[PDB]
């Protein structure tokens, strides 16, 4: 079935799966043509495929060739990411390939299970949540990694750094998702907070600073304002 | 011509032989239909006035054998049975109708409806479909399921229609996914005309066969059966020339006999949408189209 607010603690069970969100694989700028038409030059892209239990990405960079000559990209973009994530679990030993497989968007459903036939043991699930796995692309060194890539490539991070050594993986992905939201409603903001203090850096094998547990509490309660602040923006409340 | 003769009518029954209706009142004095057109696949059926529960028949074909039927008090229902004593079932036959208590199959001249219904349905393939070797008829009802509703329970009572299945490995070939998916051609001209059917006018029986036992039993597999078929073919892009304009015959007889009362229950609105307006056969069913508009335009 689809997963939501109910059985939101089986996300941390000890059964492997993995979030796919395909809304950055075929990723566009739009512009005029010089005779004033429109026209698309895409750039690269990624597949963000995570299991949200050990913080495992694997980043599939989608670069621009895999386009070229193909007809109803939007289209293609799905069926495209639904081979790629055959192929990972596939490239995976059994006992580390996922039990099911979570969708952010419902449009993957299809694409996914007829490229996942082999493994009818492995649901493929929708998900009533709505996360903001896009602005994964707001994450610098993902972005970095993603727009200097010159050929397919398949980086592997922990979204989480090291916080598993001091809190649980439930706090974990409230964290990551309270993160994503913040870049998702105020990219400058969100990292004008995450940023303003110089004397908390970035370790070279992380993609956040190294707050404090009493630091993290300061963080994310800004990233809650932020959020806040911005919805009142937006409604004029 | 060939007849149908009934031992008694004990229980009050409404008894339908193909696309027609007709009362039976209880112990009234009937031993028959007569007159019934030798060439085609016929179907009697029955629904009991006192339990409408259960539609049930017998597909047959009386060049095959001399069918009569007869009811039987303990299992509660019409049987049909074939008499192997040919100068018996002529002589009991030439009896009723002297006494003239068979009724006439009204067969208008300028008819063509059954013929059109039934064009590619041959007993042989009933008999496949519907297992029971030791007759020469096929009993249907209501409630019989199907080989792939089962799979999803007794398999001697079962419809083993052609399964079809577009998420399953059998529709798509590994490494065309995406091509397979959103093109049946090679699932319908493949693995199902050339290597199950062998040729489109057993694929067509099939479908026919399906769209009349939803008809006339109300049994819902069978119309999941017809649907699926159609679609196969309304999602493939390439078809051969012959089967589009074949299939649009087909449909609209079917469509044209289908009772008004019905349409809520036996038309999938997805499918009939899908397939009119955006498959790849959307302007290939020109009057399939031209009937449902002008006869369902609430479905679509
Ligand atoms: O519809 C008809 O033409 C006749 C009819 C149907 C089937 C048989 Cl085998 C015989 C006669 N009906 C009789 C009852 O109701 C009037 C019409």
């Amino acid at each position: 079935g689809a997963m939501n607010s109910s059985n939101y603690a089986e996300l941390f069970n000890n059964d492997i799966k993995l979030f796919v969100d395909d809304t950055n694989v075929y990723r566009v700028t739009v512009h005029k043509t010089f005779e004033g038409n429109v026209a698309t030059k895409a750039i690269n892209g990624c597949i963000f495929t995570l299991n949200p239990k050990t913080g495992h990405l694997f980043l599939k960079i989608i670069h621009t060739s895999v386009w070229a000559g193909q007809k109803r990209l939007s289209q293609l973009a799905k069926w495209k990411t639904a081979e790629e994530v055959s192929a990972l679990v596939r490239s995976l030993p059994k006992e580390e390939q996922p039990k099911q497989i979570i969708v952010t968007r419902k449009a993957m459903l299809d694409p996914l299970e007829v490229h996942m036939l082999d493994f009818p043991n492995i649901a493929i699930r929708p998900t009533e949540l709505r996360l903001p796995f896009s602005a994964a692309m707001s994450i610098d060194k993902l972005s970095d990694v993603v727009m200097k890539a010159t050929e397919p490539q398949m980086v592997l991070f922990n979204i989480y750094d090291d916080w598993l050594d001091r809190i649980s993986s439930y706090t974990a992905f409230s964290r990551l998702t309270l993160l994503l939201r913040a870049l998702k409603t105020n990219e400058e903001s969100a990292k004008m907070i995450l940023l303003s203090d110089p004397t908390i850096t970035i370790k070279s094998y992380h993609l956040w600073p190294s707050f404090t547990d009493e630091q993290w509490i300061t963080i994310e309660s800004q990233m809650r304002d932020l959020i806040l602040t911005e919805y009142g923006r937006k409604y004029n409340v | 011509m060939n007849t149908v003769p009934f031992t008694s009518a004990p229980i009050e029954v409404t008894i339908g032989i193909d696309q027609y209706s007709f009362n039976v009142k209880e112990n009234q004095p009937f031993h028959g239909i007569k007159d019934i057109p030798i060439g085609h696949v016929h179907v009697i059926h029955f629904q009991h006035a006192d339990n409408s529960s259960m539609r049930y028949g017998y597909w047959f074909d009386c060049r095959m054998g001399n069918f009569y039927i007869q009811y039987d008090p303990k299992d509660g229902l019409y049987k049909m049975m074939e008499e192997r004593d040919g100068a018996k079932f002529e002589n009991i036959v030439h009896n009723f109708k002297e006494r003239q208590m068979m009724v006439s199959y009204p067969k208008i001249d300028e008819d063509d409806t059954w013929y059109n219904l039934t064009e590619f349905v041959q007993m042989d393939k009933i008999r496949k479909i519907v297992r029971k070797d030791e007759n020469q008829f096929s009993y249907v009802d209501s409630s019989m399921t199907t080989v792939q509703e089962n799979e999803l329970s007794d398999p001697a009572h079962s419809l083993n229609y052609t399964v079809i299945n577009f998420k399953s490995r059998e529709a798509i070939r590994p490494g065309h996914e995406m091509e397979d998916f959103l093109d049946k051609s090679y699932y319908l001209n493949t693995v199902m005309l050339q290597g199950i059917f062998k040729n489109s006018s057993n694929y067509f029986g099939e479908l026919q066969f399906a769209f009349l036992n939803a008809m006339f039993f109300g049994n819902y597999g069978s119309s999941l059966q017809w649907h699926a078929m159609i679609e196969l073919i309304c999602s493939s892009a390439t078809v051969p020339k012959h089967m589009l304009d074949k299939l649009d015959e087909i449909l609209y007889y079917q469509i044209k006999t289908l009772p008004e009362q019905y349409s809520d229950i036996l038309l999938n609105e997805r499918v009939w949408n899908i397939c009119l307006y955006s498959s790849f056969q959307k302007n290939s069913l020109h009057n399939t189209e031209k009937i449902m508009e002008n006869k369902y335009p609430e479905l679509l």
